């Protein structure tokens, strides 16, 4: 019921008239299940049971936005501290509103 | 000569793990003790010329390691008093656990894997030992983690051992995440990775606790102490290996080498493991959990001495490597126990005909735990306990600590040998060739001489105590030793039933962090970007 | 550096003459003898010119092509992975393809000149949108989204090089120039924004990776993503450090969130190739954080970064597409005792996943010292933040490894003589660069 | 067999929806005519129109966008009654 | 300090002199250079040759500065291993120039948003001198603890 | 199942494999099979003893030149006998041996 | 095909039948405990962050008294 | 290999390229109704 199609002395040829089922590298494919298929369909199409709720807002909101507002929050104070540390002026960041202009510390100068 | 003992247990390695088919299951039963025999040999003469006769030496392998702008560092091997002490104890337990797995490990697949496993996992820890600066000692402590990783999973089949794989290596991820933070630091402040430069006399508080994050996660400490039960899924040669020296000692190890810790966070973590611990041992019925329990007590016990005296970083490593031999013994011992019999169970143990060496192995080994006079780890920790008085919480901590550790031996030791016989009427054998006989041999030497060498220089220097405080010491533990014997009820069912749940540290990961971690995961990608950013 | 782009030139020349049945075998010698003019090109670059290795120009400011330190290093990768990717892949419309999308992404990191920049790297826009697009194999919805955001970036940086070139009067990079313009800078950093994927324009990767070929997954994980650090090294810090000076805390945040939630949306995965491709996602935030600090560490451990992700990921997506091959499946959840079914291909897929977590015997571990130490001399929390974080990735490659390991299977998927000789290449550059050879 | 998408509503009900768009469709020159001469003379009389903030002619151009209804959605809806 | 149109002119006609003078003669290291153009520019893209010329030899300084760490390190390594447990008496002054050489690597380039490296925690020192001296001339309390006089091995 | 005729070039079972196990005796591993004992084992573990003590003279050799003793030895030490850079001994008191 | 939904049953007898079920409703956590868990564990992470700012605002503090006692001191004299 | 030599050529050839262009974009109108702006262009007007 099954055949050797792989030939090592190179004299290979593909038997697709052969009684016997060729053992190629289809023999090993995993057999696969209905259920896990649909799984895998509804997980990767999730976005069709998206549903904007406040709840769902909340948790968007509650951890994406916050921990972006907590990284800025952190960097900002990051730079003042190196700022300080430096002995730089007040650096105008882009949202910070400064009536520095300082930006990039000149190599030259000593601080 | 220095070199010669890695060189080995790395080639042990390499030649059962990638030409065990040319050599075969016997093989690497000669291959990998011959190696680290030789090794032995090599350690022995590292300990006698760097300990004894003062003698240390630096091997730079090559330069520039890593070579980035000022960021330097090079392969370089430092082998000072506390590395000779460490890789001879290391050696030598490797060598006996080598020697036991020709006959235990005979009945499993893979056996010249498993060689490979533990002879490169030796090897990482005599290289994360004998680093002359961080960034070798970073090596070697990834090396015992992964190696760690593919040892307790062993069993690919049992969800349990993959999980514990998993347990452990998240877990030693965070610890080592602390750790690189504060190699980071130091090398910031101070110029260098090497330990040399890397004295400090005055560090930030924050360099200290992110030393101790990172310590407390190898060696088991409370709210890091959850891998080292689940490690028991790994067979018992990895479990000795792990246990005694490799994976829980680094974080004593690290904690020694760089003194930045701090007095008042390592005496209350410490102690507040060892009871902890002690209690956990109290509860369970697998015999490999007990002992595992235990050894995170004598964690504890060690964590808590550095806060004591200056002698307190001697005393801990004093103690390190005088309970590296015992519990691996013990650890032996139980996993002949439990393939003589078929079972992990205490109750359904008891009194057989046996070989005369593993229960005398087994009862001494259990008498130094207890602290039984006029042995080599009755000093280790009587140089604990007297010296933590000063600390009164610390010691009176450790005194109940001593009091628990007592009572699970004692009902062990009871359970295994004095007890009737338990289990059911089958033909169970385990018959124990000469090279068993030699593993435990090896660790008899070890814990004879460690009795005339000792353990630390102030070992026997006078602490100026009353006599009634010196030895209570003795008397609590005798204390326990009866109350075991005679296996009273000492707690109520509800703290009982408290303590084999461990404290619920697992479960409060399990309901609220996990979930947690997977509710962020759920928010940032099902709400997110396969929700609110994809198209229909 | 004549003989390495007149090799480049060479190769997608040689398809129009050859056989049609001797395609595969030529197009594999042209890929080994563009290497080698890669190495020579390596031989004649004198460290003794610190600021640039080689300048040829060819009559015109576009024709100036110039290798320098993150250029030389990304050109020798493309050169390195490039055969893998030719033997991977069968048919004579299939290599035109990848021969024409390696010529153009090979001459891009060379460029000089801004819009040539422009013009050699979009050049491989429907090559991708058909690519990733193909019959049966293929989604048109990755190559939509991979086509229209590469669309956006590159006419945002095309931009910002037409008003270069109006008020400097030239955009290329050899002559020194410097802007304060947010617009401009934000024209530029748009396209480094969207082509290293950083949140939120990072979901044209994933789709664009589990619907690309093998071949065509390792080159865009391989060097594709790179081509971002090219541009900003030669093309963004030089004109516009005013702007990541001035951005800074924005650009952290952007890129440690990226990391976070690239994390997080890694362990809600089911495929193989999703798993990796969004692993590279959260590796490009530090390259990216490194690099904007302008420091001496920063540009050095981010390119070293490069080098180790473009020797990892390769051989993560090289591993992922035999085992398809073998099994026709690529949802763990199916895929079960590989660790007996497959020794061989499971050593060398906890080698490399081992490589992906940044172990010490690894070039990643070399690199991410360098990154962090980088961001630790920008300050200490920055580097404590990344550090923590990284605990993400071991869960779930964890959590992968442990369903891949044991379990119950009847089929025997190893790999053949052809898979091993695919990926020996990248293990011994993994070792070489792992021991310190960087 | 594969798995698909779900379709939501009823077959005949959704075919019932689509048929509402087969409606008399009128030629598209009658606007166009409208659209050409109501343009020529309002691009005549923009010239003459004052000089407006870009804030506000941004916001005349959203509520434009707002308020543009396709042709389709008329001629789905139209009925002819009050 | 004003730079007028024509003397910036006249610096562009100069520095073509000098890069006709580099010219004539070849030279194996022109990209090593020894000294660097003097220059008084506002910025120095302004001049191309100038801008080039003087990074080339910033980065052969910072080569140096490497190099020179590396070889401090070692002695001071060596001093440490030699001594003993007099190591910390020997070797301060040592560890001192080797800490030194470090903090002027790094701090020469540290770049547009890095902090100033502080090995031996010699700016930390003194910012608590400072701190003290007020606190004790104005009579407040300090709640920072006072300058020590080893901090490291060195510094 | 009549054994495939590849079954002739495959090796037994070992007399270490327990007779219950069944194992499949195709797949390769480099670490070796379910239970190995090959012929000829004692020759390749002959040849691997060879290779580890030629590595561990090469060893000897590079470790002997980069072993370096800063410091005077306390008392006489066994790497005297092959290495001639240890410094020579000093006793407790400071003695030269 | 696919692979066979039927199950094997010869050793269920040895080891137990299949018949009981988990009672996992297998949903997450709730969004009302989840925000409490995630801004109670999230600063224990970031355990350093608030260590640098209550340094800082002390450092801040003190500088600024040490000025103003200073100013005073140098308005009299 | 003078490298030296090399990289003054290139970078002349870049500068001269840049030149060329500002030069070529200086365009006033070239409308024919723009006598003005153009008034010194040599032209002659058939019409
Ligand atoms: C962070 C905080 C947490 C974030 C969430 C918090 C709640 C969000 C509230 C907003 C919301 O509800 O969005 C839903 C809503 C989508 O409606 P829906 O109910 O999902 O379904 C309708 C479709 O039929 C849906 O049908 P569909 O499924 O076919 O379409 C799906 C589509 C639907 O998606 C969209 O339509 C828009 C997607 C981008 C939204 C832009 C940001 C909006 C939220 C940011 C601010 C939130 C703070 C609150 O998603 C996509 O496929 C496109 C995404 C691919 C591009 C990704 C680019 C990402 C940019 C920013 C990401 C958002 C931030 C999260 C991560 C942050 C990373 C830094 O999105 C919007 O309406 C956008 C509102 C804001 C738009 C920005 C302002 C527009 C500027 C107009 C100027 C006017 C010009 C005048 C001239 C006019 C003449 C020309
Ligand atoms: C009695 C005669 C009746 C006519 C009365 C008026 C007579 C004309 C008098 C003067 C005419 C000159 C000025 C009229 C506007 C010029 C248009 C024109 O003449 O073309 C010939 C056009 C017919 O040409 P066609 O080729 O046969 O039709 C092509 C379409 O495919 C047609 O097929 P369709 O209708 O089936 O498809 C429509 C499609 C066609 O597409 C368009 O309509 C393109 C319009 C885009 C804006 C146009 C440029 C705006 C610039 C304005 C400049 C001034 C301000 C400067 C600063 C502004 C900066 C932007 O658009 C849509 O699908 C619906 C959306 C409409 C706007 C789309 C943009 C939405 C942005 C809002 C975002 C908010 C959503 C967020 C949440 C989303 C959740 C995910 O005739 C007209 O449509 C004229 C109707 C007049 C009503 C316009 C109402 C407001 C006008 C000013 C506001 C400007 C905004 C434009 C709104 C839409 C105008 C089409
Ligand atoms: C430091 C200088 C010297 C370096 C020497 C290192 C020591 C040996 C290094 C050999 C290469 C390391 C990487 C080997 C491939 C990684 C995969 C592996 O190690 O094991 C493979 C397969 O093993 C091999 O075939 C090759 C292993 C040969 C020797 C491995 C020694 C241990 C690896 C060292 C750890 C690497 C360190 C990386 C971090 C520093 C899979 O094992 P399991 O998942 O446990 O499943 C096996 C089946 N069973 C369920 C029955 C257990
Ligand atoms: C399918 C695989 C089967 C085959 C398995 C192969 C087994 C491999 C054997 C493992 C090799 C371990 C050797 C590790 C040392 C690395 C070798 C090396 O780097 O060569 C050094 C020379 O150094 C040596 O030779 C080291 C001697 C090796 C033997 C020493 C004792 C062996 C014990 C192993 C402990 C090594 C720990 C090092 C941790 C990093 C090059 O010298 P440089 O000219 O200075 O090069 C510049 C430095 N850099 C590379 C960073 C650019
Ligand atoms: C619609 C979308 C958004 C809706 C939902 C948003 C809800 C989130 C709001 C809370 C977010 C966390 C709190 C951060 C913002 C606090 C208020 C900002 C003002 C501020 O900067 O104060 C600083 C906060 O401390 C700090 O520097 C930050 C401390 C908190 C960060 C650490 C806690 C989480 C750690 C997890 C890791 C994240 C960071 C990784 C680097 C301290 O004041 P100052 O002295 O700096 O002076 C600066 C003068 N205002
Ligand atoms: C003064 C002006 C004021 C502002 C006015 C704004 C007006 C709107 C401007 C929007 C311009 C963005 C253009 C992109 C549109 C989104 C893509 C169209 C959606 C779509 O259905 O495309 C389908 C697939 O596309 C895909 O699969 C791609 C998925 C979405 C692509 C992501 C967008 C690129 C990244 C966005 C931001 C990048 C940085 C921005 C600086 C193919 O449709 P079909 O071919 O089958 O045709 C059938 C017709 N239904
Ligand atoms: C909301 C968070 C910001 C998101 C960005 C995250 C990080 C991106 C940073 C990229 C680094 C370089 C980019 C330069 C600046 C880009 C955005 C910086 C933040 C910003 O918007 O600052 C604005 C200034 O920039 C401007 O005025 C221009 C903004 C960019 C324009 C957007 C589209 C431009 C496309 C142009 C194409 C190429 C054109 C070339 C001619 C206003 O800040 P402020 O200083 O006014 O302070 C007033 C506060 N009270």
């Amino acid at each position: 019921s099954s055949r050797i199609a792989g030939d090592t002395t190179g004299k290979y040829t593909p038997n697709i008239f052969s009684p016997e089922t060729p053992m190629d590298r289809s023999f090993s494919h995993v057999p696969k299940n209905p259920f896990w298929e649909a799984w895998v369909f509804r997980r990767d199409n999730i976005q069709r049971e998206f549903v904007w709720t406040w709840q769902t807002i909340f948790d968007l909101a509650t951890f994406v936005g916050g921990l972006y507002v907590a990284m800025y929050a952190t960097a900002s104070f990051c730079s003042r501290q190196n700022d300080k540390r430096n002995g730089y002026p007040e650096r105008n960041y882009y949202f910070s509103d400064s009536k520095s202009n300082f930006v990039i510390p000149d190599e030259r100068e000593f601080y | 000569m220095f070199l010669l003992a890695v060189y080995f247990l790395f080639f042990s390695a390499i030649a059962n793990g990638f030409f065990g088919r040319y050599l075969g299951v016997r093989g690497s039963q000669l291959l990998g003790p011959s190696a680290l025999f030789l090794a032995l040999l090599c350690s022995g003469t590292i300990f006698y010329e760097v300990c004894i006769q003062g003698c240390s030496t630096n091997i730079k392998l090559f330069e520039n390691f890593v070579y980035s702008n000022e960021l330097n560092v090079s392969a370089s091997f430092l082998y000072d008093p506390l590395a000779a002490t460490m890789t001879l104890t290391v050696v030598w337990i490797s060598c006996a656990v080598h020697a036991y797995q020709n006959l235990y490990m005979r009945g499993d697949g893979s056996q010249t894997l498993f060689t490979s496993y533990l002879s490169a996992f030796t090897g990482f820890m005599l290289i994360l030992v004998a680093g002359q600066n961080l960034v070798m000692l970073f090596i070697g402590w990834e090396g015992i983690g992964v190696c760690s990783y593919l040892l307790i999973g062993y069993y690919g089949s049992r969800v349990s051992a993959v999980k514990s794989a998993n347990k452990s290596l998240i877990v030693n991820k965070i610890s080592d995440g602390f750790l690189l933070g504060s190699m980071l630091y130091l090398w910031f402040y101070t110029g260098s990775f090497s330990y040399c430069s890397l004295a400090t006399f005055q560090i930030p508080d924050v360099v200290s606790i992110l030393v101790l994050l990172g310590a407390i996660g190898k060696s088991s400490q409370l709210f890091f102490h959850v891998w080292l039960a689940d490690a028991m899924e790994g067979p018992t040669p990895v479990s000795a290996l792990i246990h005694a020296a490799t994976l829980v000692t680094a974080g004593i190890y690290v904690l020694c080498k760089l003194n930045l810790h701090s007095q008042s966070a390592v005496g209350i973590l410490g102690a507040a493991t060892a009871l902890m611990g002690g209690l956990f041992g109290l509860a369970a019925n697998d015999l490999k959990r007990v002992i595992a329990f235990s050894t995170c007590s004598q964690l504890g016990y060690m964590m808590a001495v550095l806060s004591t005296c200056d002698d307190g970083a001697d005393f801990a490593m004093g103690h390190l490597v005088s309970h590296a031999g015992f519990k691996a013994t013990l650890f032996l011992s139980a996993g002949l126990s439990i393939a003589k019999e078929n079972n992990n169970f205490l109750n359904r143990y008891g009194s057989r005909q046996g070989s005369p060496t593993l229960s005398f192995a087994t009862t001494i080994a259990s008498l130094n735990l207890l602290g039984f006079p006029e042995l080599g780890g009755f000093y280790s920790k009587e140089s604990i306990l007297n010296n933590a008085y000063i600390n009164q919480g610390v010691s009176i901590i450790l005194t109940l600590a001593t009091f628990l550790t007592a009572f699970y031996t004692s009902k062990v030791l009871a359970q295994l040998y004095l007890f009737p016989y338990g289990n059911g009427r089958q033909q169970k054998s385990f018959d124990i060739d000469a090279t068993t006989l030699i593993c435990f041999g090896l660790l008899l030497s070890e814990m004879l001489l460690r009795i005339f060498t000792g353990s630390s220089l102030s070992q026997n220097m006078t602490t100026n105590l009353p006599a009634h405080i010196k030895n209570l010491p003795f008397w609590v533990a005798l204390s326990g030793a009866l109350s075991g014997l005679a296996t009273t009820n000492l707690f109520s069912s509800n703290f009982m039933r408290f303590f084999g749940n461990r404290g619920g540290f697992d479960v409060f990961y399990a309901r609220k962090c996990s979930n947690v971690f997977y509710h962020n995961a759920y928010v940032s990608y099902t709400l997110l970007d396969r929700g609110f950013l994809k198209l229909y | 550096m004549s003989l390495y782009l007149f090799m480049l030139f060479l190769q997608p020349l040689s398809l129009s003459f050859v056989s049609r049945s001797f395609s595969k075998i030529s197009s594999l010698m042209m890929s080994f003898a563009t290497l080698w003019s890669a190495v020579y090109m390596w031989f004649t670059s004198n460290g003794a010119n610190q600021t640039f290795y080689q300048v040829v120009s060819w009559g015109s400011d576009w024709s100036t092509f110039g290798v320098c330190y993150t250029s030389l290093y990304i050109s020798l990768l493309c050169a390195f992975i490039f055969p893998i990717c030719v033997i991977l892949v069968q048919g004579y419309r299939a290599l035109s393809i990848l021969i024409c999308i390696q010529t153009a992404v090979s001459l891009s990191i060379v460029s000089l000149h801004m819009l040539a920049f422009y013009a050699l790297f979009e050049s491989s826009l429907l090559l991708f949108f058909i690519l990733i697009g193909r019959r049966k194999y293929g989604s048109l919805s990755a190559a939509y989204n991979i086509s229209i955001y590469t669309f956006i970036s590159a006419l945002g940086f095309l931009i910002s090089a037409f008003w270069l070139n109006w008020s400097f009067g030239s955009v290329c990079a050899l002559l020194p120039n410097e802007e304060a313009n947010s617009f401009v800078a934000f024209g530029i950093f748009i396209l480094l924004w969207v082509k290293a994927p950083l949140v939120p324009f990072h979901l044209w990767l994933p789709e664009a990776h589990v619907y690309a070929p093998t071949a065509g997954s390792v080159l865009l994980a391989g060097v594709l993503l790179k081509i971002s650090i090219v541009g900003l090294h030669v093309f963004f810090l030089p004109i516009c450090a005013s702007s990541i000076v001035k951005a800074f805390p924005l650009i952290l945040s952007i890129c440690l969130g990226s990391f976070i939630f690239s994390s997080f949306s890694t362990l809600k995965q089911i495929d193989l190739k999703k798993i990796v491709a969004y692993s590279s996602i959260s590796h490009m935030a530090i390259v990216f954080l490194s690099s904007a600090t302008n420091s001496g560490l920063g540009i050095q451990g981010a390119v070293l970064y490069c080098i180790a992700h473009g020797l990892i990921s390769p051989g993560l997506f090289l591993l992922v597409g035999i085992l398809y091959k073998n099994t026709n499946t690529k949802l763990v959840f199916y895929l079960r005792g590989l660790s007996q079914q497959a020794p061989v291909w499971w050593s060398v897929w906890v080698f490399f996943m081992l490589g992906n977590l940044a172990f010490p015997l690894f070039p990643n571990f070399i690199a991410e010292v360098v990154c962090l130490s980088a961001l630790f001399k920008n300050h200490e929390l920055y580097a404590y933040a990344f550090i923590f974080f990284s605990f993400v990735g071991t869960v779930y490659s964890s959590t992968v490894l442990g369903r891949l390991k044991g379990g119950v299977s009847s089929q025997c998927v190893d790999a053949s003589r052809l898979d091993v000789i695919s990926w020996n290449p990248l293990v011994l550059a993994t070792v070489v660069t792992g021991i310190g050879y960087m | 067999d594969e798995p698909k998408h779900q379709i939501p509503g009823n077959a005949l009900d959704n075919w019932a929806f689509l048929r509402t768009y087969a409606k008399p469709l009128p030629d598209m020159i009658h606007y166009y005519y409208y659209v050409y001469l109501f343009g020529f003379f309002f691009v005549y009389k923009v010239a003459d129109f004052p000089e407006y903030s870009p804030r506000v002619l941004v916001m005349a151009a959203l509520i434009g966008s707002l308020f543009y209804v396709r042709r389709d959605w008329v001629h789905r809806e139209f009925k002819d009654s009050p | 300090t004003t730079a007028t149109i024509e003397e910036r002119r006249a610096f562009h006609k100069e520095v073509l002199d000098i890069v006709q003078s580099k010219l004539a003669n070849k030279n194996s290291e022109w990209a090593r250079p020894e000294e660097p153009i003097l220059h008084n520019l506002k910025s120095e893209k302004e001049e191309p040759h100038v801008y080039y010329h003087n990074n080339n030899f910033r980065v052969t300084r910072q080569l140096i500065h490497f190099e020179k760490t590396k070889i401090f390190e070692d002695e001071l390594d060596k001093c440490m291993r030699t001594h003993g447990e007099a190591k910390y008496r020997k070797c301060q002054e040592i560890a001192k120039r080797f800490q030194a050489s470090c903090r002027v690597a790094s701090n020469l380039e540290r770049g547009p948003n890095a902090r100033k490296r502080d090995v031996g925690f010699i700016y930390q020192n003194n910012k608590l001198r400072e701190l003290e001296k007020d606190a004790k001339e104005l009579g407040l309390n300090n709640p920072f603890p006072p300058s020590s006089p080893r901090t490291t091995i060195g510094y | 199942v009549p054994e495939p005729p590849y079954a002739k070039y495959l090796a037994n079972k070992s007399h270490y494999c327990p007779p219950d196990f069944h194992y499949s005796r195709e797949i390769y591993a480099p670490y070796g099979g379910y239970f190995n004992d090959p012929k000829g084992w004692r020759t390749n573990t002959a040849i691997a003893t060879l290779v580890m003590l030629a590595g561990a003279y090469a060893v000897f050799c590079f470790g002997n030149a980069r072993e370096e003793r800063l410091r005077a030895p306390k008392g006489w030490i066994p790497s005297q006998l092959w290495n001639d850079n240890v410094p020579t001994p000093v006793d407790y008191r400071g003695k030269v041996l | 095909n696919y692979a066979s939904l039927k199950a094997d049953t010869s050793m269920d007898h040895v080891f137990g039948d299949s018949t009981n079920k988990l009672n996992y409703d297998f949903q997450l956590m709730s969004s009302k405990e989840a925000f409490f868990w995630n801004y109670t564990l999230y600063p224990i992470v970031g355990f350093p962050i608030f260590l640098y700012l209550y340094q800082f605002n002390k450092l801040e503090n003190f500088e600024a008294e040490i000025a103003a006692a200073k100013a005073a001191k140098a308005a009299s004299e | 290999v003078d490298s030296q030599a090399e990289w003054y050529a290139e970078y002349d050839k870049l500068e001269k390229a840049r030149q060329k262009r500002r030069i070529w974009k200086w365009r006033d109108s070239d409308s024919r109704d723009e006598y003005a702006i153009n008034a010194e262009e040599p032209v002659i007007y058939i019409r």
